């Protein structure tokens, strides 16, 4: 026999005859594997990037402005880790570029922004493929092949130089065109290729490759580099499409898409996934959903961050429901990590007001104690946690540990019971007046000081146990003090012993 | 000496644990990571205490336990000294489950005994009990779990392999049965309603025939959907089945000495996690 249920603080107790209690306090294994999340500084700086506004259907906080960028996380990761690569590439493709220099008109601006982005993407790809190709150049035994490989590293100049040196001068000149998108050169190169591929008794295997690069359509083609699929990282070939490929005529997106249309990427590879989401443009969400059911390369946190960035930057569009789905999932992972402040922060990116309300409330009340320590916990409860919720939760924590100002801001009767000094009573009376049970009020008014009515009220309250008896005894004492004939008898009509002594 | 505790419960804030074993005693602990210091022992049952269950702290410190002696015993800590304030044994056999309602309902209790009964014990103004009982299952009831909601309902797992969903009705004043569900070949050990206020509702029904059916209702209308968590019998009989609050994770206590964990994926089907 075994037993196990989930805790309030979502964790698990099981039969365990090895402890002291006969159960085990198990810290639920958190899927959330990303170091900087457990450090509260990240969370503070992350809240600094947000503008919280109360809802239009309730007072609960939800995010109005976010300036979060893939860029921002990079400081908290190793520049060597694959994770860093994911976040970086994601920054390059999705975070807005700024172009500081003023531009004659705005379509120009747009064009510059495209060139900049393109240049960074292609410099980065070259960063990645770098060693692969350098290895390949190490092992080549043929100069023209080396020239080609230098083109694989998007180094037009060293290709040109080696050409020059290996006495391949004309080629060298031709090479200098790579990366200007001169359509003349494009159609000429392609022409030369058809002429060869119709007779052309023999053309060197790598010169044809280089001409194919000048053609602007290196796989899309009839002398196709597609077979290099088996000799190079998919990223390496994509570099070829992006650098040569037809830069001007295409948007970065539809260009990348063009390439992807020619080659299936491995399902599990995440830098692949990011390119696909980037290229998918018109239906990122569609693809994102597809990506979800196929692989786990994108983690809960990343998927949430992505969706949120794209949402708050106009970059892309996601369903309220998909954004909320992502948000739920991550908030939950966080709560499993006992990261309540952080889960709380994430919970605010919910679109559904009802759900936000519930989630937030439930968590704050269940976990108020921990959420009231440092200033990094203060800014937390100064997200826009409703005054009501915070004190209410705090009221609950007092009833359970065995407050009054919060109550002032049934239960009230029980509080009066616990209280059973004059100044405190007066303050309570003032609070009650401000708010404006009736029996208690009459009694208080009498104490501060019709009398029969107050008496009947107090008796009724007593009937409605220890506190009531105390109040009755107090009233008796007060009456005795006042006395110190028929009216007195009417008012009168251990306690029993006292009554007997009185009679 | 504590070779076989049957149930343990954690309080709202998780500072005070209450285990209950077969020697009839209910031990209360002040937990603190590694060190749960025994603070109490409670002897008032005439048989193995099957289950314990704290109430919402809105009602002070109350704990309703149910034991083999057919009696439900309500306890309460009072100035640091425990005292059996009430009792409710209108059940002619071993009482199995006892689970409080959502605190919005008042201080309602849910008892489920082998005499095929399930009661909902209100605690009035005098603190005295107001029992309104119903017949739940033929050959006995092993468990009964509450449902949250915003039209109240609960689930019951039977000894006739049924899983019933009852709802309150002002016309009847007694909970009227609204839907029963059939899918097990042996005593439905435990049934659990999930606290997920999300698009749909989830029920994990563990059973003796080593299955765990999951009843996912689309919404308020369209009936449930049968989904055998996995389609192979577990190496041994399953006992308990609990949902997680944040996340909708399912914990399964099989009689095979580990607890498994199952999460729903975008297929709609369930996958292990741990």
């Amino acid at each position: 026999y075994t037993f196990a249920k989930f805790s309030t603080g979502s964790m698990l107790l099981t039969k365990d005859i090895v402890g002291k209690s006969g159960v085990s306090i198990k810290r639920l294994p958190t899927e959330l594997q990303r170091k900087f999340l457990f450090d509260d500084v990240y969370l503070d700086k992350e809240i600094e990037k947000v503008t919280i506004e109360a809802r239009k259907s309730n007072p609960y906080p939800q995010i109005s402005e976010s300036s979060l960028l893939f860029k921002d996380a990079l400081d908290y990761m190793e520049k060597t880790s694959s994770d860093y690569n994911l976040w970086k590439l994601s920054s390059i493709l999705f975070d807005p570029v700024s172009y500081p220099y003023k531009t004659d008109n705005d379509q120009v601006k747009m064009a510059l922004l495209k060139k900049e982005r393109h240049c960074r993407l292609t410099s980065w790809i070259v960063s990645q493929i770098g060693p692969e190709i350098e290895e390949k150049i190490r092992n080549s035994s043929n100069e023209i092949e080396q020239i080609f490989l230098y083109l694989l590293l998007n180094d037009v100049v060293r290709a040109s130089k080696l050409a020059i040196e290996s006495k391949n001068g004309h080629l060298s000149v031709l090479i200098s065109y790579l990366g200007s998108n001169d359509p003349r050169i494009r159609d000429l190169a392609e022409l030369q290729l058809q002429k060869w591929s119709t007779g052309g008794c023999s053309i060197d295997k790598n010169i044809s490759k280089i001409y194919k690069l000048l053609s602007g359509s290196p796989f899309e083609g009839l002398f196709s580099l597609k077979e290099l699929e088996s000799e190079f990282s998919w990223l390496c070939l994509l570099n070829l499409t992006l650098c040569y490929g037809q830069i001007d005529e295409y948007s970065l997106e539809s260009l990348v898409q063009s390439h992807l249309d020619k080659f299936s990427l491995p399902y599990d590879d995440p830098i692949g996934v990011i390119f696909q989401l980037y290229a998918a443009n018109e239906n990122t969400e569609k693809l994102y959903k597809e990506v979800r059911q196929r692989t786990n390369a994108l983690d809960v946190q990343f998927c949430w961050y992505l969706i949120q960035t794209l949402r708050f930057n106009g970059t892309r569009v996601f369903s309220k429901e998909t954004s909320d789905e992502a948000t739920f999932a991550f908030a939950a992972q966080l709560e499993f990590a006992q990261l309540h402040g952080h889960s709380l922060f994430v919970s605010c990116f919910l679109n559904d007001d009802k759900a936000a309300e519930d989630t937030i409330k439930r968590l704050v009340m269940r976990e108020i104690t921990l959420l009231r320590a440092s200033t990094n916990d203060h800014i937390l409860n100064r997200l826009k946690i409703p005054s009501q919720l915070i004190f209410n939760a705090q009221a609950l924590k007092d009833r359970y540990e065995g407050s009054e100002v919060q109550n002032l801001l049934d239960l009230a009767e029980m509080a009066i019971v616990t209280s059973l000094v004059q100044n405190n009573e007066l303050k309570t009376l003032r609070e009650i007046l401000n708010e404006f049970v009736s029996i208690n009020v009459f009694e208080v008014y009498l104490k501060l000081v019709q009398e029969t009515i107050d008496s009947l009220i107090s008796g009724m309250k007593i009937f409605y146990v220890a506190a009531c008896c105390n109040v009755m005894s107090q009233e008796i004492v007060s009456k005795i003090l006042e006395k110190n004939k028929a009216k007195l008898l009417e008012l009168p009509l251990q306690d029993l012993m006292k009554c007997t002594y009185k009679i | 000496h504590n070779e076989l505790i049957h149930d343990a419960v954690l309080d709202y804030y998780g500072k005070r644990l209450a285990t209950c074993s077969s020697d009839k005693t209910i031990k209360i602990f002040e937990v603190e990571g590694e060190t749960h210091k025994l603070i109490d022992t409670l002897t008032g049952h005439e048989g193995p205490v099957w289950r314990v269950d704290w109430a919402h702290p809105k009602f002070g410190t109350i704990l309703a336990s149910c034991s083999y002696d057919g009696k439900v015993l309500i306890w309460k800590e009072e100035n640091g000294r425990w005292s059996q304030i009430a009792v409710h044994a209108v059940h002619s056999a071993s009482v199995n489950s006892v689970q409080w309602a959502p605190h919005e309902y008042g201080p309602l209790l849910l008892v489920a005994s082998s005499d095929g009964k399930v009661s909902v014990v209100e605690f009035k103004e005098n603190g005295t009990t107001s029992p309104i009982i119903i017949d739940a299952h033929a050959i006995g009831v092993n468990s009964a779990s509450w449902a949250p909601a915003t039209s109240r309902k609960f689930v019951t797992g039977g000894a006739d392999n049924l899983v019933k969903i009852w709802k309150y009705n002002s016309d009847a004043q007694t909970y009227v049965l609204e839907s029963t569900l059939e899918g097990h070949s042996d005593w439905v050990r435990d049934v659990a309603w999930s606290p997920t206020v999300l698009l749909r509702s989830y029920l994990a029904s563990v059973s003796q025939d080593r299955t765990c059916i999951i009843w996912t209702q689309d919404n308020e209308q369209g009936p449930w959907k049968k989904t055998l968590l996995k389609e192979e019998k577990f190496p041994d009989v399953l006992w308990r089945a609990s949902w997680s609050l944040s996340g909708n994770v399912l914990a399964l206590s099989g009689g095979d000495n580990k607890v498994t964990l199952w999460k729903e994926n975008l297929e709609g089907k369930w996958e292990p996690a741990g």
